[PDB]
Formats: structure tokens, C-alpha cells, sequence
RNA sequence: GGCGCGGCUGGGGGCCUAACCCUCGGAUGGGGGGACAGCGCUUGGC
RNA sequence: GGUUAUUCAGAUUAGGUAGUCGAAUGACCUACCU
RNA sequence: UGAAAUGCGCAGAUACCGGGAGGAACGCCGAUGGCGAAGGCAGCCACCUGGUCCACCCGUGACGCUGAGGCGCGAAAGCGUGGGGAGCAAACCGGAUUAGAUACCCGGGUAGUCCACGCCCUAAACGAUGCGCGCUAGGUCUCUGGGUCUCCUGGGGGCCGAAGCUA
């Protein structure tokens, strides 16, 4: 899986304050990991459709958030989209 | 007529080596005996068979033996 | 060729004819017989009566090869299966046992259209 | 897998050509004790002995290591996968630790980099070569010998290979790329795995000229000739073979076997 | 670094001298992939239910071990190279599940 | 008509190596094949 | 005594078809349908 | 096989023992069972990976529901290139049944079935029941999870039935 370790690190590196394990800001970064991870997997497992679905859902979930985050606060969106590095 | 449950003490059914223990689940033919004959739970019966299969692969348990005297 | 007290008797229980071959300890036929060998044809060869006469005519010849004991093994869910065996009693020869080796696929080759019954 | 072509010209609409991706950016062959003059067309009386050869691009012969037991235990690094114009296979210029360099039929999987070595010790890893009494039955192996200490014969064509079916005395069983079944000698060396560039069969010459570059000239149907020339010679309006179809020499080609019964190579085959 | 349970079965009719050899290959092998071995239960010869390579006996060994969860697949390719190895058989490790406590 | 023995064996199986054949950083040798193949005379065929 | 071909005379049918089945003569040795 | 015949068999078959090859499918466990959006998924081993349920009530603060078009998946059959090919098996051949039998039964048999990649995109693709959300008796067994635990609590799978709906 993902290292329960570096998972924390992801949460850590992206969060407004200690604890905070569910900010929009986090969830994004937090999914994005699991995405890119899956992404890279499918890249070799092309024939693994089932899982692909999940990725589509995952990309979806984060699509929503990133929207809500843009919709609510444009400032910190322009940060997260870029720190994370997406929207291409 | 005789549940294989109250037939033996406490053991690890996830173990795939207690040949003596396991044989106690495989009839006089080689068949992985039913639930109706070891009474185990759903959850139990499973991890059981899962190992019993494992076993046969190492060679400890059989796959079938001949049906004896009729 | 040689005579031996210890032997083995194989029963082949088809539906359209049952047959038996009697072999030495190793597994090498000394004699055999079957419903046709008896004198039948097609369906009649399926009769358990023939299955009697067979096992006898088998054992019968077998006896004159010094055969006395004969660990029995049957294969075939056939109709004349146990009568083939029954005949090995009345035969007059000491059956060391009775086994059913009747072979069974652990789910392998698709079978004929007929024997397609599973689903 | 293969390069296609947009149909900007007939013929070119069907013609595919290999992708020499696997060719390690290395046009030049190793000029060293590696190339060599080459020429021919027909036999040593002046006469043609093999119909329809001739013409087609000039070639350099790349010397190949087919005995590969000169350098037992001596390792070497795979310096390059090169294009050989005179085999279906691709080749590997490998540098030995010795400072000795040779070429080998690049098998499938070989990466420029890979260590590799010959000898009985050697690892049963892709690339290394060693006697047969020594490869684990079931292994697919290639570039095999046939009689020992004699150079590789079996399985050198592109993406070809043979498996070991079993051993049996001083000999081992093999299943040739042809499907044949043979007892070869135990002491026969064989590089491990199967041959490079299996993608080969799917090229499509596509035009007439391309066959010509290959040095193969046009080949004319028997039907097309005259009685003087060839047993299918009746010519008389597109016509039926008049008889059981024959070679220009008149031996049946329709299915007749030719293999010399009393060959000694015989009692070592089964296929 | 998950825990595993590398069973192995060796040519029962094989002397302890040659056996020494095979046992070392396994050793270095396990090491070539860094399987810093925990326990072991080398349970000797044993009679088995079905002739394995036409032999009714077979030597057993059981190296519990932690190691990189990736080279695990490859390690087993190695252990199986030996013909006197008659059936490698790794397993992921799990806390027992008591039945009829 | 049957047991034991040697020359003669004829057939069939197996193994050998040294003829003969192939091959090996040139070897009075190593390896592979092997009394086969190849070749001579001869038999009948297509 | 058997085989085959045909035919109408019956027969089986509620009836028809066809068939089976029977007979004659020449040659020869249960199915469908209304 | 209804009984047969074609078929195979003295050139030695069937039955039996040993040895070998190869392909396909996974007996017993197995189920009124589970999982998945659907198609669908079953020996064992690892690896990579998707979804889902429960506990704690810690985090964000309405970020939701649907969804034309789009995009992906999509049983079997079928198609292309290349493999593979045991058993089965449209087409095909033969035997028999029949008035006839291009069928049912029998003997034989090829694509196909299997794999890789690419395409096809249909179905009684069925629960013939769009998805989400809140409302409105209980009884019974069953899978799975939590809790001092002859039972409460959550999530699935069933049968019987309050009211109510219903031709
Ligand atoms: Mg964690
Ligand atoms: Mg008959
Ligand atoms: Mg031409
Ligand atoms: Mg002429
Ligand atoms: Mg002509
Ligand atoms: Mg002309
Ligand atoms: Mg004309
Ligand atoms: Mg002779
Ligand atoms: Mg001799
Ligand atoms: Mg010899
Ligand atoms: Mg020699
Ligand atoms: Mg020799
Ligand atoms: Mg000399
Ligand atoms: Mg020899
Ligand atoms: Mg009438
Ligand atoms: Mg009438
Ligand atoms: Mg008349
Ligand atoms: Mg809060
Ligand atoms: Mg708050
Ligand atoms: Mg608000
Ligand atoms: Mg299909
Ligand atoms: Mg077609
Ligand atoms: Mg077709
Ligand atoms: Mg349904
Ligand atoms: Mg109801
Ligand atoms: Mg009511
Ligand atoms: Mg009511
Ligand atoms: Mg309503």
C-alpha cells in the first residue's frame, strides 16, 4: 500500500495546523497521492479496468473539492493546485 | 453422530502442518469434510479449508485415497 | 505365465458392458473377461447376469493359474458393479479386499454433449 | 512494434519496417576484428546453383561468436545492441573484462549493461551460455550446438528458440524451433533464453523493389515457362499442372519427402 | 519488510553431505535477497500423502523470515532452480486463529 | 527331444573403439558419430 | 422359407395421410394432419 | 444404443501396470454463501491494486443529489495478426429412426473454444424494478463487524407478513 508513514508526512506537509486531518487542502493532496500512485500502476497494468473505475472516482472526488476550494477561497487554491502541481 | 469440533482440544486451524490435527477433517476418502460434519462456523470452515488445501500442496495431506471395502 | 497365490482383480463397470481383468501383484494381466467374452451383444452385455458369468469365467480361468487370493478393485458406476463382485465371492477365491478406484476428474475436460448435466 | 506508413504512395501503403529502438544508438559496426569482406552470387564453376539470387545492397560481414567457450568464466559487459544486415537476429557487441571484444546473437531481454559469461559454473540468467547437461530442464535456450565443441547451429533465427524436454544419458532432449524432437549431446553449449527481435516476422516488404534490396531477384512460375524449361511447361493459356507438380528438375514438390533413410543422424531424432 | 514462511521440500533420498550443499544454497539465496531469517523448524524427513517425484518421503524446512516484500517473488524462482528442491512454497505470515478455545 | 562347453555360427537387442566420417586455440592427440554411414563389386526395383 | 418392387383387398384410425400389417402379382434367393 | 448399425479390434484393440508429452478446467470446502456498477468472478502462492462495513466522534464545514452530450467498462458469438490445440464441438461426413429426417440418438470432425494484442458493443445485459435522500409493525435464519454479551447496535443476503399500494 501507501506507507502509513509517509501518509502522515503528506498530511503533515499539507495542513493549516497540528492535528487537522481532513481539511479540504489536505484531502486533495491526500487523494492526489493515492491517484498518482494508482495512475502509475495502471500505466503498467493497462488491462486492469476494474481499478481504473476507482481512479475515475478518485479523480472525481478531488475534482469536487478543488472546485469547492476554488469556489470558497481562490487565494489558497492557486497555492494548492501549484504546490501539489496539477490542472494541466 | 460425532462433530469434529468436540473431537479435539484447542488448536490453530490456520496452521497448515499439524497433519494429525487436520486429517481429522478429511473422511475415509480424502474429501474435505462438510460443515454438517465439523460443525465449525462459516468463518472457521473457510480458513480451515484454505490451509487444508495449502497442506496437500506440501504433500502432508492427500488429495484422494481409494474407497475401501464395500 | 507363472502361477501365483497372490493377485488382483479389476472390474470395469460400463453401462453397455462390464468387464474384469485379473492381474498379478505387480499389475500385469493373467486373464480377463467381459459380457461379450461371455456370449452377449450390445445391451445384454450390460446385464448384471453377464457381469456374474464374467467375473466367474474370469476367476474360473484365473484359478487354473494357481490364483487363490485376489485383492479386488472396481471402477465404473456401472449396473452390474457389485454383482461382478458378488461373483468373486461365489467364485471361490479369497478376496483380500474391495476397493473403488473409479476415477474422478477434479474438474478438467469438458465432457460429451450427453454427460453435460452439470450447471 | 513495427513502423507503419501513411499511404502517400501505393506500396508504401502496406509496407512496414522494423523499429530499431533496441539498436543502441550505434550505426558503426565494430571495425575491429569484427567486420570482414563478403561477396557471392552462384557457384565456383561459373554456373548458377541457386536460382534467383543477386543484386541488393552491399554488405559487411560481422564476425559472430558461436563457440563462446573460448572465454569460459571470463565475464563481459554488454556494450551495444547492433544491427546485423545478414541475419534476422540482432547482435550484441559485448566487451569482455579481458579487454577482448566479440559479438553475440542478442537474445530477447538482454539490456546494454548486463554482465554476461560462459561456462558450466555460470548463472542460469538470460544471456549466459553453458553446456546442456547443465541447464535446468524446461529452460528455453537458444543458439545451441549440435555436436560438442562445434559452434552453434540450432535456433539462431530471429526470436526463435528451443526448450529442454528432458535428459537421458550423455544426451539431453530438445524441441527445435521446428518442433523437432532431438537428443543432443550433454556437453553441447547453448546460450540461455530465446532470440532477439522476435518482432521480425511481421515486417511486410510491401513493394517489389524491397525484395530486391534483399538481394532476392524475381522468381518465375513454372507455368510461365516452356517445355524445354520446366515440367509445368504447357503454358497454353493459363494452364493446370499437367501432372504431379514438379521442380524444374522434375522431382515432385507436392509433398514427397527427401531425407535419406540410412542417415546416422537418424537414431537421435523423434519428430 | 513483511514476515514470510518459506517452506521448502528437498530430495528425501539425499544424503546429509549433499544436503549440506543444498541447505547452504538456500542460506546464501535467502541472503542474496536479504531475508534476515528469524526462526526455523527443520523437521527432517517425513512420509507424504502423494509421491512427490515418485518418492514417498521428503525433507522439510521452515524459515520464518522478514524481508523486502518485492524480491520475495523472485527469491522463490531461485529456490526452485534446484532439482533436489522438490517444492518451495512461501507464505505471508499471520497471527494464528484459535479454534475451539 | 531336453542340460553344460568351445570353434562355427545366422538372425535380433545392448555397449564398447581402434577402422571409416565430422570437428577441436595444428593433434604421434581431445571430443562427436561408429562398424552405421561413405566408397568398391554385385542384386532387384522406381 | 427369405429379399425387393408394385398393386388393391382388406386390416389398425372417428377419419385422412403415411406407415406399419396382411394378400395378390412380377422379379429374385408408431408419424403427421383435419 | 430404445434396440441397433457405422466405428475400433489378430497389422493385437478393450481391461491393467509403468514411463512420457500437452492443453484445458479447477473435484471435496460450496452454500437458501460471498464480492463487484454492470457484464461478471472459484485449486494454491506471492506480488500490484479498486471498492465496502464496523469502532473511536479526532479533523473540514453544505464541499451535496442527479446528470443531456462526452468518456470508460461491457457475457457469448463473431473479426484481424500471431500463437496454441487435450476434451468438447456449429459446418461437414457417416450409421440409425422416419413417408421424408438437411433433426432428435450413435460413430467421426473443422473453425471455435485457450493466450497476446487489437476490434465488435449485442442479449430474457432480468429483480424484465433509474439513482439519491426522509418517512411508515413485527416475526423468522443467515453472512459480516462492534459491545460483560440467555442480548442490544451497524452493514449485506433471504422467506413470511402491519398498515398502505395493486387490474
Ligand atoms: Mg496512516
Ligand atoms: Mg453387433
Ligand atoms: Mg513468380
Ligand atoms: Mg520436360
Ligand atoms: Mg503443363
Ligand atoms: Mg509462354
Ligand atoms: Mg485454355
Ligand atoms: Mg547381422
Ligand atoms: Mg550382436
Ligand atoms: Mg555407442
Ligand atoms: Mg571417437
Ligand atoms: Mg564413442
Ligand atoms: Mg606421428
Ligand atoms: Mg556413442
Ligand atoms: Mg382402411
Ligand atoms: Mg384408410
Ligand atoms: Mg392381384
Ligand atoms: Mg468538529
Ligand atoms: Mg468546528
Ligand atoms: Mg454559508
Ligand atoms: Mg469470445
Ligand atoms: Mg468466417
Ligand atoms: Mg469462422
Ligand atoms: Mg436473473
Ligand atoms: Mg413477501
Ligand atoms: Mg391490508
Ligand atoms: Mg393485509
Ligand atoms: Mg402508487
Amino acid at each position: 500500500p501507501i506507507t502509513k508513514e509517509e501518509k502522515q508526512k503528506v498530511i503533515q506537509e499539507f495542513a493549516r495546523f497540528p492535528g487537522d486531518t481532513g481539511s479540504t487542502e489536505v484531502q486533495v493532496a491526500l487523494l492526489t497521492l493515492r491517484i498518482n500512485r494508482l495512475s502509475e500502476h495502471l500505466k503498467v497494468h493497462k488491462k486492469d479496468h476494474h481499478s481504473h473505475r476507482g481512479l475515475l472516482m478518485m479523480v472525481g472526488q478531488r475534482r469536487r473539492l478543488l472546485r469547492y476550494l476554488q469556489r470558497e477561497d481562490p487565494e489558497r487554491y492557486r497555492a494548492l493546485i501549484e504546490k501539489l502541481g496539477i490542472r494541466g | 453422530k460425532a462433530k469434529v469440533k468436540a473431537t479435539l482440544g484447542e488448536f490453530d486451524l490456520r496452521d497448515y502442518r499439524n497433519v494429525e490435527v487436520l486429517k481429522r477433517f478429511l473422511s475415509e476418502t480424502g474429501k474435505i469434510l462438510p460443515r454438517r460434519r465439523t460443525g465449525l462456523s462459516a468463518k472457521e470452515q473457510r480458513i480451515l479449508a484454505k490451509t487444508i488445501k495449502r497442506a496437500r500442496i506440501l504433500g502432508l495431506l492427500p488429495f484422494t485415497e481409494k474407497l475401501v471395502r464395500k | 505365465k507363472r502361477q501365483v497365490a497372490s493377485g488382483r482383480a479389476y472390474i470395469h463397470a460400463s453401462y453397455n458392458n462390464t468387464i474384469v481383468t485379473i492381474t498379478d501383484p505387480d499389475g500385469n494381466p493373467i486373464t480377463w473377461s467381459s459380457g461379450g467374452v461371455i456370449g452377449y451383444k450390445g445391451s445384454r452385455k450390460g446385464t448384471p447376469y453377464a457381469a456374474q458369468l464374467a467375473a466367474l469365467d474370469a476367476a474360473k480361468k484365473a484359478m487354473a493359474y494357481g490364483m487363490q487370493s485376489v485383492d479386488v478393485i472396481v471402477r465404473g458406476t456401472g449396473a452390474g458393479r457389485e454383482q461382478a463382485i458378488r461373483a468373486l465371492q461365489a467364485s471361490g477365491l479369497q478376496v483380500k479386499s474391495i476397493v473403488d478406484d473409479t476415477p474422478v476428474p477434479h474438474n478438467g475436460c469438458r465432457p460429451k454433449k450427453k454427460f453435460r448435466k452439470a450447471s | 512494434a513495427v513502423k507503419k506508413f501513411k499511404p502517400y504512395t501505393p506500396s508504401r501503403r502496406f509496407m512496414t519496417v522494423a523499429d530499431f529502438s533496441e539498436i543502441t544508438k550505434t550505426e558503426p559496426e565494430k571495425s575491429l576484428v569484427k567486420p570482414l569482406k563478403k561477396t557471392g552470387g552462384r557457384n565456383n564453376q561459373g554456373r548458377i546453383t541457386v536460382r534467383f539470387r543477386g543484386g541488393g545492397h552491399k554488405r559487411l560481414y560481422r564476425i559472430i561468436d558461436f563457440k563462446r567457450w573460448d572465454k569460459v568464466g571470463i565475464p563481459a559487459k554488454v556494450a551495444a545492441i547492433e544491427y546485423d544486415p545478414n541475419r534476422s537476429a540482432r547482435i550484441a557487441l559485448l566487451h569482455y573484462v579481458d579487454g577482448e571484444k566479440r559479438y553475440i546473437i542478442a537474445p530477447d531481454g538482454l539490456q546494454v549493461g548486463q554482465q554476461v559469461v560462459a561456462g558450466p559454473d555460470a548463472p542460469i540468467q538470460v544471456g549466459n551460455a553453458l553446456p546442456l547437461r547443465f541447464i535446468p530442464v524446461g529452460t528455453v535456450v537458444h543458439a545451441v550446438e549440435l555436436e560438442p565443441k562445434k559452434g552453434a547451429k540450432l535456433a539462431r533465427a530471429a526470436g526463435t528458440s528451443a526448450q529442454i524436454q528432458g535428459r537421458e544419458g550423455d544426451y539431453v532432449i530438445l524441441r527445435l524451433p521446428s518442433g523437432e524432437l532431438r537428443k543432443v549431446h550433454g556437453e553441447c553449449y547453448a546460450t540461455v533464453g530465446a532470440v532477439g527481435n522476435a518482432d521480425h516476422k511481421n515486417i511486410v516488404l510491401g513493394k517489389a523493389g524491397r525484395s530486391r534490396w534483399l538481394g532476392r531477384r524475381p522468381h518465375v512460375r513454372g507455368a510461365a515457362m516452356n517445355p524445354v524449361d520446366h515440367p509445368h511447361g504447357g503454358g497454353e493459356g493459363r494452364a493446370p499442372r499437367g501432372r504431379p507438380p514438379a521442380s524444374p528438375w522434375g522431382w515432385q514438390t507436392k509433398g514427397l519427402k527427401t531425407r535419406k533413410r540410412r542417415k546416422p543422424s537418424s537414431r537421435f531424432i523423434i519428430a | 519488510m513483511r514476515r514470510y514462511e518459506v517452506n521448502i521440500v528437498l530430495n528425501p533420498n539425499l544424503d546429509q553431505s549433499q544436503l549440506a550443499l543444498e541447505k547452504e544454497i538456500i542460506q546464501r539465496a535467502l541472503e542474496n535477497y536479504g531475508a534476515r531469517v528469524e526462526k526455523v523448524e527443520e523437521l527432517g524427513l517425513r512420509r507424504l500423502a502423494y509421491p512427490i517425484a515418485k518418492d514417498p518421503q521428503g525433507y522439510f524446512l521452515w524459515y520464518q523470515v522478514e524481508m523486502p516484500e518485492d524480491r520475495v517473488n523472485d527469491l522463490a524462482r531461485e529456490l526452485r532452480i534446484r532439482d533436489n528442491v522438490r517444492r518451495v512454497m512461501v507464505v505471508k505470515s499471520q497471527e494464528p486463529f484459535l479454534a475451539n478455545a
